[PDB]
């Protein structure tokens, strides 16, 4: 009201309005899952576009070989972030030649993006971001709020309608963390996933985008005809 | 570059300046432009170390010229020489600088009197009747003080000034290709062909 | 720019079957004067990997400082820190040529040559040297100084390709070390009796061994020798 | 340094400090542009508010940049001095880098490109200033005529009138320009410029400024004597 | 004041949405992609009658095969094109080829959020930006103020957008030619312009991989309209 | 290096040769000491071969982009100022060049400009830069006219490289022609000096000291 | 005073065939009189189906070899996964290069590939980034005893045709891949016998449509 | 954060005013009224000091007239202070103009340089404006005789007779009713006084109330002379011209 | 090479009864070519003189850098600078350029308008004042200089005989010295007279 004019201003309730309304901006994008096994980590995307004539905008993006994420949001935001990610599992490697964990990923993106609520000037990011990777330690899925908050997960989903994707994931827990050895099958629960996110419109071959990671399998995106195959 | 002389006589003031330009073992041409108008009435020669000479001239040239169209006015063979002075002499404490030789000749039209500034690298300016830069005052130095009269005319000046390039010809070692020479007088500045 | 000051000489090392073994003698020289007796030139990082440092000895505490400050970095926001997520031999190495090598490009360099000697989480044994010009390579024997010159001969006997790595035993490798320890001390000017020598095997671990001393030295032939030519007496 | 972000977008999607920049100029004092087949004329209002004026050295209207492109405005006066300046400057740097005087196209986008950065940059407002930049391309004799404004859009004008009452003289402008046929000589061209700002200036007097620029550049003001010719030949024809 | 960078409650960037308002006032620009080539063309709109409108230049050059076109405040766009070329020939540059359409459209994008208190606010126009290469053929991309850019089989921006758009909905198929292209560009452009249209209000360019890109001449496109006048006639 | 470039009736003749060498190893013989600016734009390349290339394949980024902001193609007088004042921000610093820029246009004509690492530009109607200068020199200048067909002019520089060629040992390898015209520039060919010498020889009557 | 360059010696050979092209480079490293390593690789994959190896000072050549394979990453982040031509390549470390111009790379740098009609390509620098494609080149240390061999068996230069004495050339019929293999072999085993900083071992990498194969083979070792 | 506090002083109106201009204008309306009036023989400058005091130091008292060099001099309208600082400023730009040339300044081109940064003030940096208007007399060998004034837009003009500070809408009428072209320096002293005791605020016009100088050719031959009058010698052309 | 005797000169100095004198020669050269016979050595600022000798592109320099300070303290102060303080201006200046010094030899000279008091001054090239009763000297020719000056000076000498002292002492000092002569100029300085005369001299 009063006190959502900039970011380094509190509310009288202890509230940060600015920061609330980035993460208002992901609940207005499309709906994307993120789910992970043993062996395997999974993101499913379903891709928007601007009309008949427009292309479907890209949601996922590669960040290197083990790693990557899905995003929902402000799209530009996403791409400085993932710049970042990209930057950092670089350093990792041409210093320590060490591949970045996933973990330490979700740590640095973290500390970026609490620098931004709490200086003047700046604004927070308004975009929410799913990374999967596969490290030392095997697979993992995280999810990044602009907020500055990043959480571990077996699987969950980000963006409007996201909901009945999460619900599907928290009762099926027990079965998709067991699919080990099996890429098309992890990848089927993904996509019946994030089925239960959509409303009017359904999956087509140029709506939806999966990408994939795990222990002999580069971090890889698939578009266009090879989706129809899970379709 | 090598040979520049400088003039004042009477109503005018004439300049003198080689051809050639040689980059070590050839001369690459023998019919170079040795100066630039910096005004109507205010010429310079320029001689030094290569690339240094033309970017300087250039330089000069273009910052009289902003002067003359922000001000509609001319400014002195005085003021200029300053100028020029003050440029070379900031530029001698810099990192790398200018290692260029140069004469300024001008027809200053508030006095009715023609102008001849002599400035080298460091900054050293003297107004004088006749000078030099370089080798060549070593050769044409005792022959202006004879000849010279501070009343002659402009053909007088060129006669006295084939003189000059005469005994430069007999005996410095450097083949300098002949001078291009021009005359600044009240009319402005005109090139003699023929010489 | 500068000049070495207090200096330490060579650092052998070699592969066996199943690890590698690594030696530095404990002398920090002044010139020609053995200034400081008891200078522990093996630094050790974590339980599967030791550093072995020689040249400028200001220098090699710096670089002690280093590593000791990326053991603590690496356990920060770490559960996995003495598990999947520790310190490789690799990831020390890699770190170390970054910085010698950005060193030698600000012409401020390190005065040093070092050896990484350690094994990788599956039990591959590593071996690489980097120095002051950020100049690396491998082999299965590599000695810094008077070492490349006296030992490497005498450890290539041993293993002279990498064919030979399954055929040399821990105790063949520590002999050889041991002996080309007392061949330096024989032949290096700036060099001492006392050393240590660090095992690192992927069965039984990292065994650090102090005070070793060079035994077993043939003198007495010297009694023998007299003159430069014609003296008898 | 001061960083604050002055032109900013409005809800409406206006830029209201390069609109009231705009205002500014509405109430400078007319100038007009005129181009005829071989010239181009600039014409300026003189408000005779101000008398007991030193007319020798106070600052005249039109201003050149190269001794073949001048330039005339609309808005503040102060203003205009540093578009000037910089133009001035930036013909000089391109006659000593390209080796060839500016062309009237290049000079004005020049212009165009300073104002637009002043209504993106922070800590600085927008130019209340719009200009009528003329001349003649080098060794071209087909002449030329642009206008800026403070937003930084510039466009070619057969011609053009800026300042305050400039859409009466545009009106004037716009029936009496004849684009298959224009002012073939100088005469008709002056005559043209004169007559448009009769239409707003008040008196013929000292009121009007007039400034002729003709290929290789040929650039001429005109006297008090040699423009009153003009208006008293004008009215005379007007009894009828 | 308020901040320039600061979200509105609904979780938008309020300079952002405040620019596309000004776009939407701007001058309209269609563009239609093909399997023979990408037509561009713009609406002129003078202010007046002695403005010369062939200085109106709304269709620029960024290489030899991209071309852009532009609407809202055109002032604005001048440093996006030379940032465009400068990318494109530096990319050229750097690795002795010529630059993707996608990359050079990120690489402009990537201006877009530059703002704060860079930049004192957002840009307040959008482009068109056609072109091809040899990867993913005939492309063409809407880039906005908002950093954001989707690909187009066709596209209409300003302020005959939305009824130019659904217009172009029905008449694209994957199947136009180029000279099926030009004549639906001038259709539609002449069906939103205020003014009539001929060839000095509005203008055509396209872009092939043979030619490159060409902005076309009034001669040009003054038979294009007498070609499109007689087949609308024709039923 | 051996390179010239001369002003004639029919345009302009660029010739160079193709040897590179460090101290007295000949690194290449197929060096392209020429470069293609644009169709209408050519650069001689002499001294350092990296400066050479790497300034010139820049110099003609600059000129793509000044006929792109400009809509106009670029002035030889221009595109040559824009490498001298280039090359000038670096002197001192080490650079090694000795170049052409070689062009036509409307407005100037045929036109070549000398440009050099020390910051020397200069116009002019014949050029010869690099080691073996001084002997193509020689070969152009008595047989130099305004009046010379695009064949003989054409004979003339690839004979000129020749000699030079010949004599200095750190020119050689194959000969390059340019011919350069109101219509842009056109290539004529790469020409072995291993088997040019032994023709030139024979048709000529050249080289009586050698023998064959 | 500190010299911050050193010679760790070898050499190595580019050889471009007619579908297909070689790089190889022996394996031994070396500082002064010492042997530093008998098998330290020095020709590299760098994807994109393009080799490269930069010889002469090591710190150097890892250096560029490093910052190179991190621009064939970026190229594809950058530009949606496309493929690193090698004439891109190329000029890519062109500016690798000059960009040190006055603090140089100390390295002799050859990649190789095929180019984009699937035709073999090999490309050539010095140090400081002037390059040029080549149908064959040796660089480092014994370049000039393997050059001047190459000149001869691999272009046919001053060979002619039996029976016309000097009249009619030897006709350049294309060599293939078991060919060029023989010459590169023999190219290494006489450079070792005359060159004290060549020796150990022979690491060949050959590059097809296929993708990039390896082959070694052991050299004398004193 | 900061922002909420900034006045933002380089902004214009709806109507296209810069606001701190027009009240800076405002502020000097209120300052004591000065007058330059140039005549074909020199220039006269005269100015009002602001209600003194009898225990005011007048003889080493210097509020109005400044010296800028030996050729060009100013009368000053508004904050004193802010006057110093643009003063100094002015008196290093002439000096910097004689090192480079070795010519004395052009009267015009030093008046366009502090004109310059006062409209500086006025588009960028978010600082107030200069609360200063001045009257700049002086001479040259190119246009002679020549009066300027500027304000804190940084615009200005030229000048035959001219008033800044309080009550100039009266001056101005006045002067321009008895000022003619073929006018003297002894005459032009005359009409400055009696404009000035005519618009005055005060109850009479006084030795100690004013500040007077003249930039006369009257120096032996050839050259210029600026004279700041005494105390004693502004009483006595007071009574000279017959106002006390 | 080296900075100070490139162009050459000198520059003298003397105390009179109820007077002072300085005087200086014409030449400016480029090492043997002579150049200028007209190159004046010796400025004032108001009632204060000051010569200098040395690099001749710094001796220009100065006097402009001084003209410009002394025009600056006489706007500000509202009176003409002194010999005194003058000298400390100097002094300031020079040592602002410790590690990028003026190559000058400036020597200062005049009579305090108040006190009435003579006064003169001499400098090395980066500040140090020497303020002597009898006389100073500067230039390539220095030591000849002092061998002048210490013989044939004497106190409370009235103008017109110091200006025989001065000049002599000038005189047979630039006859041996090879970058001295071409002419010479001679101040005398009384409290509210200044009289300059040029001397003739042999011109080689
Ligand atoms: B030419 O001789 O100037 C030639 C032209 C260059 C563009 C290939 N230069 C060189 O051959 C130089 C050496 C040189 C010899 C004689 C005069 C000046 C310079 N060689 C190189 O620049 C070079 C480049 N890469 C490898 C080896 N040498
Ligand atoms: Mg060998």
């Amino acid at each position: 009201n009063n006190y959502d004019g900039d970011t380094v201003t509190f509310s009288p309730t202890g509230r940060l309005f600015q920061v609330e309304y980035a993460l208002e901006a992901i609940k207005q994008g499309s709906v994307t899952v993120g789910l992970r096994s043993n062996t395997h980590a999974v993101l499913v995307a379903l891709k928007r576009n601007a009309d008949e004539l427009s292309s479907y905008q890209k949601k996922i993006i590669k960040c290197d070989e083990h790693m990557g994420l899905s995003l929902a949001g402000l799209a530009p935001d996403a791409r400085v972030l993932s710049n970042y990610l990209r930057q950092q599992c670089n350093y990792s490697s041409l210093v320590f030649n060490r591949k970045l964990a996933v973990e330490r990923a979700g740590h640095l993106l973290c500390d970026k993006a609490q620098k931004n609520t709490q200086s003047y000037g700046g604004r927070p990011y308004g975009v929410g971001l799913l990374i999967i990777g596969y490290d030392k330690s095997g697979a993992h899925l995280l999810e990044f709020q602009p907020s500055g908050n990043v959480t571990e997960l077996y699987g969950t989903a980000i963006g409007a309608r996201s909901q009945g994707a999460k619900t599907y994931l928290e009762r099926t827990l027990d079965t998709f963390i067991k699919i080990d050895g099996n890429p098309d099958e992890l990848i089927k629960a993904g996509v019946e996933a994030i089925s239960q996110s959509l409303r009017d419109e359904s999956l087509t071959v140029d709506n939806l985008s999966i990408a994939i990671v795990g222990k002999d399998t580069p971090f890889t995106i698939y578009d266009g005809e090879a989706v129809a195959k899970y379709i | 570059m090598d040979i520049i002389l400088g003039i004042r006589v009477q109503d005018s003031v004439i300049l003198a300046s080689s051809k050639a330009v040689t980059r070590g073992i050839s001369v690459l041409k023998d019919s170079d432009d040795k100066t630039r108008q910096l005004s109507p009435h205010t010429l310079m020669s320029f001689a030094g170390e290569a690339g240094d000479t033309v970017q300087f001239a250039e330089y000069i040239q273009a910052n009289i010229q902003l002067y003359s169209i922000r001000e509609d006015y001319e400014l002195s063979p005085q003021a200029v020489s300053s100028f020029v002075r003050q440029e070379l002499a900031k530029s001698i404490r810099s990192r790398r600088p200018y290692q260029v030789n140069v004469l300024i000749g001008g027809y200053d039209k508030k006095k009715n009197k023609p102008e001849l500034y002599q400035i080298d690298y460091l900054g050293t300016k003297v107004e004088l009747p006749y000078g030099a830069h370089g080798y060549s005052g070593f050769y044409t130095f005792s022959l202006l003080d004879h000849h010279y009269r501070p009343d002659m005319t402009t053909e007088e000046g060129l006669d006295l000034l084939k003189l000059c390039v005469q005994e430069l010809e007999k005996r410095m070692p450097m083949d300098f290709k002949g001078v291009i020479v021009k005359i600044v007088d009240k009319d402005g500045i005109r090139q003699v062909d023929d010489f | 720019t500068q000049q070495p000051i207090v200096t330490g000489t060579s650092v052998i090392s070699m592969k066996y079957d199943n690890g590698v073994i690594i030696a530095a003698d404990n002398l920090g020289s002044y010139g020609s004067l053995l200034r400081f007796n008891g200078v522990e030139r093996l630094i050790p990082v974590g339980d599967n990997t030791v550093v072995g440092i020689s040249g400028d000895i200001s220098d090699m505490q710096h670089i002690e400082r280093l590593l000791k400050d990326l053991v603590t970095e690496n356990a920060y926001d770490n559960p996995l820190a003495d598990a999947e997520e520790a310190l490789e031999p690799s990831y020390i190495f890699e770190y170390l040529a970054t910085v010698m090598y950005q060193r030698r490009s600000k012409m401020n360099p390190l005065w040093n040559a070092i050896i990484v000697a350690g094994v990788q989480s599956n039990g591959d044994q590593f071996l690489r040297y980097v120095n002051l010009l950020g100049v690396t390579y491998s082999s299965p024997t590599l000695a810094t100084g008077f070492g490349a010159h006296m030992a490497n001969p005498l450890l290539r006997k041993v293993v002279d390709r990498e064919s030979d790595i399954p055929k040399t035993t821990v105790q063949v490798a520590e002999e050889a070390i041991v002996n080309a320890m007392r061949v330096l001390y024989y032949r290096d000017a700036r060099s001492s009796r006392n050393f240590s020598l660090a095992i690192i095997d992927k069965n039984t671990g990292l065994t650090f061994k102090k005070n070793l001393q060079v035994e077993n030295m043939k003198w007495d032939f010297a009694k023998d020798i007299k003159g430069y030519g014609t003296q008898k007496i | 340094g001061y960083d604050r972000a002055l032109s900013i977008f409005s809800p409406d999607g206006h830029i209201f400090q390069v609109e009231y920049a705009l205002e500014a100029v509405k109430r400078g004092t007319c100038a007009v542009g005129v181009k005829g087949k071989n010239c181009v004329v600039l014409g300026c209002e003189r408000r005779s508010t101000l008398k007991l004026q030193d007319t020798r050295i106070t600052p005249s209207k039109v201003s050149k940049i190269d001794s073949h492109v001048v330039l005339s405005f609309s808005g503040l006066n102060a203003d205009s001095r540093i578009l000037i300046e910089k133009a001035r400057v930036e013909a000089q740097s391109h006659r000593l880098t390209l080796e060839d005087p500016v062309t009237v196209e290049y000079l004005t986008r020049y212009v165009a490109g300073v104002q637009q950065r002043y209504t993106q940059s922070g800590g600085v407002r927008p130019f209340g200033v719009s200009t009528l930049i003329a001349g003649f391309d080098p060794r071209d004799d087909e002449p030329k005529l642009y206008q800026t404004e403070p937003s930084g859009i510039y466009s070619s004008w057969s011609a053009q009138t800026i300042g305050r009452n400039s859409k009466t003289v545009r009106e004037f402008l716009e029936k009496n320009y004849d684009r298959k046929e224009p002012p073939a000589t100088v005469e008709e061209c002056v005559k043209l410029t004169v007559r448009s700002l009769l239409e707003v200036v008040q008196t013929g007097a000292k009121n009007i400024e007039i400034t002729v620029v003709k290929p290789d550049s040929d650039i001429v003001a005109l006297s008090s004597e040699e423009i009153n010719q003009y208006v008293t030949q004008i009215e005379q024809e007007k009894q009828e | 004041d308020r901040g320039v960078s600061t979200f509105s409650p609904e979780g938008r960037l309020f300079q952002v949405e405040y620019s596309l308002e000004a776009i939407k006032l701007g001058s309209t620009a269609i563009g239609i992609a093909t399997k023979e080539g990408v037509v561009l063309g713009v609406e002129k709109r003078a202010t007046s009658p002695l403005l010369e409108s062939d200085s109106i230049e709304k269709i620029v050059e960024i290489d030899r095969h991209i071309g852009c076109a532009m609407s809202g405040l055109t002032a604005d766009a001048r440093s996006m094109i030379e940032h465009a070329r400068t990318a494109a020939v530096t990319h050229n540059l750097y690795y002795d080829e010529d630059i993707n359409v996608e990359s050079l459209t990120q690489s402009v994008c990537d201006l877009a959020l530059r703002f704060g208190e860079l930049m004192s606010r957002p840009f307040g126009v959008a482009l068109l930006i056609a072109g091809h290469d040899a990867d993913d053929g005939y492309q063409l991309f809407h880039a906005e103020p908002s950093g954001t850019f989707y690909r187009y089989n066709a596209k209409a921006i300003g302020s005959g957008s939305e009824g130019a758009q659904a217009e172009l909905l029905n008449e694209w198929h994957s199947s136009l030619t180029l000279k099926e292209a030009e004549l639906l560009v001038l259709k539609i452009l002449k069906q939103v312009m205020e003014e009539k249209l001929d060839e000095n209000n509005a203008q055509l360019s396209c872009i092939t991989k043979q030619d490159g890109f060409k902005i076309y001449d009034n001669e040009k496109t003054a038979e294009l309209i007498k070609e499109l006048k007689e087949k609308e006639a024709a039923e | 290096t051996t390179t010239l470039a001369f002003r004639f009736q029919g345009g302009i003749i660029v010739a160079v040769d193709s040897r590179a060498t460090a101290g007295n190893w000949v690194a290449s013989q197929t060096v392209k000491k020429v470069i293609e600016i644009n169709p209408f734009l050519l650069g001689t390349a002499a001294g350092g071969a990296a400066d050479c290339q790497f300034w010139e394949t820049w110099l003609g980024s600059q000129c793509r982009l000044h006929e792109l902001r400009e809509k106009e193609r670029i002035s030889v007088a221009a595109a040559s100022k824009i490498l001298s004042n280039l090359v000038y921000q670096y002197k001192g610093a080490g650079l090694s060049m000795g170049t052409m820029i070689c062009g036509y246009t409307r407005k100037e004509g045929p036109t070549i400009y000398y440009v050099d690492s020390d910051g020397t530009r200069l116009k002019g109607d014949i050029f010869c830069v690099g080691s073996g200068q001084t002997f193509a020199y020689g070969v152009l200048d008595s047989n130099y006219k305004w009046d010379l067909s695009v064949e003989d002019a054409l004979y003339l520089g690839k004979r000129s490289i020749l000699a030079a060629a010949h004599r200095d040992a750190y020119s050689g390898g194959s000969v390059n022609l340019y011919h350069v015209t109101e219509d842009g520039w056109i290539y004529h060919g790469n020409h072995d000096v291993g088997e040019l010498f032994w023709k030139v020889k024979e048709e000529e009557g050249s080289f009586n000291n050698v023998i064959g | 005073q500190f010299n911050p360059y050193g010679d760790n010696g070898g050499t190595i050979l580019g050889i471009a065939g007619e579908d297909f092209a070689v790089l190889a480079g022996d394996t031994r490293n070396i500082t002064d009189y010492s042997i530093n390593s008998r098998y330290e690789p020095k020709v590299f994959d760098c994807g994109d189906n393009i080799v490269m190896s930069a010889n002469g000072f090591a710190a150097d050549g890892d250096a560029l070899v490093k910052r190179f394979k991190n621009s064939v990453k970026w190229y594809h982040f950058d530009h949606n996964d496309k493929k690193l031509s090698i004439n891109s390549a190329a000029r890519n470390i062109q500016h690798l290069l000059y960009g040190k111009r006055f603090f140089p790379y100390y390295v002799h740098t050859i990649i190789a590939g095929l180019d984009e009609d699937g035709k073999g390509a090999v490309y050539s620098f010095d140090p400081v980034g002037s390059y040029e494609r080549e149908q064959c080149r040796a660089g480092g240390a014994a370049a000039s005893l393997i050059m001047p061999f190459l000149d001869n068996q691999v272009n046919f230069k001053n060979q002619y045709e039996p029976g016309t004495n000097g009249k009619v050339k030897k006709p350049l019929k294309y060599l293939s891949v078991e060919e060029v293999i023989k010459l590169v072999r023999d190219s290494f085993t006489s450079a070792t016998e005359r060159h004290i900083q060549v020796g150990d071992g022979l690491e060949i990498l050959i590059v097809t449509k296929d993708g990039v194969r390896k082959e070694f083979y052991e050299l004398k070792r004193d | 954060g900061s922002r909420r506090y900034d006045s933002r002083t380089t902004i214009f109106s709806p109507e296209g005013r810069l606001y701190q201009v027009e009240y800076a204008l405002e502020s000097i309306s209120h300052a004591g009224t000065a007058i330059g009036i140039m005549a074909s023989d020199g220039i006269v400058l005269a100015a009002e000091r602001k209600v003194t005091s009898t225990l005011l130091e007048q003889d080493t008292s210097t509020e109005k007239l400044y010296k800028l060099n030996d050729k060009i001099a100013v009368a000053v309208a508004g904050l004193t202070a802010d006057a110093e600082i643009l003063i100094n400023t002015a008196r290093i730009h002439a000096q910097n103009y004689l090192k480079t040339y070795n010519e004395d300044i052009p009267v015009e081109i030093l008046v366009r340089r502090l004109s310059d940064i006062k409209q500086g003030y006025t588009q960028h940096g978010g600082l107030r404006p200069f609360g200063v208007s001045f009257i700049y007399a002086g001479y040259d060998d190119r246009y002679g005789y020549q009066l300027y004034t500027s304000n804190p837009s940084g615009n200005y003009t030229g000048w035959k007779a001219i008033s800044v500070g309080a009550n100039t809408s009266a001056a101005q009428t006045l002067l321009q009713m008895d000022y003619k072209d073929d006018m003297k320096v002894d005459d032009a002293i005359e009409l400055a006084l009696k404009t000035l005791s005519k618009t005055t605020d005060s109850s009479a016009l006084t030795y100690d109330r004013l500040e007077f100088a003249t930039i006369r050719k009257g120096a032996n031959d050839g050259e210029v002379y600026q004279k700041i009058f005494k105390p004693q010698e502004i009483k006595d052309i007071l009574v000279k011209t017959g106002i006390t | 090479s080296d900075p100070s005797s490139i162009n050459g000169g000198i520059v003298v100095a003397m105390t009179g009864k109820d007077c002072v004198a300085i005087a200086c020669d014409l030449r400016l050269g480029s090492q043997s070519l002579g150049v200028s016979n007209k190159f004046e050595k010796i400025f004032h600022y108001g009632h204060v003189f000051l010569g200098i000798t040395g690099l001749a592109t710094d001796v220009t320099t100065l006097n402009e850098m001084f003209r410009y300070k002394t025009n600056l303290y006489k706007l500000k102060e509202e009176r003409a600078i002194e010999p005194e303080t003058f000298t400390q201006l100097v002094s300031s200046s020079l040592y602002e350029r410790r590690f990028g010094p003026y190559f000058v030899g400036p020597v200062v000279a005049g009579i305090n308008s108040k006190s009435g008091k003579p006064f003169i001054a001499g400098f090395d090239l980066i500040g140090c004042i020497d303020e002597a009763k009898d006389f100073i000297v500067s230039g390539t020719a220095s030591d000849q200089l002092f061998g002048m000056c210490e013989s044939l000076y004497e106190p409370n000498l009235e103008p017109e005989d110091l200006f025989e002292t001065i000049s002599q002492a000038l005189l047979n000092a630039a006859d041996r010295d090879a970058l001295s002569g071409w002419g010479a100029v001679v101040y005398i300085i009384k409290k509210d007279e200044v009289v300059k005369r040029y001397l003739k001299m042999r011109q080689d």
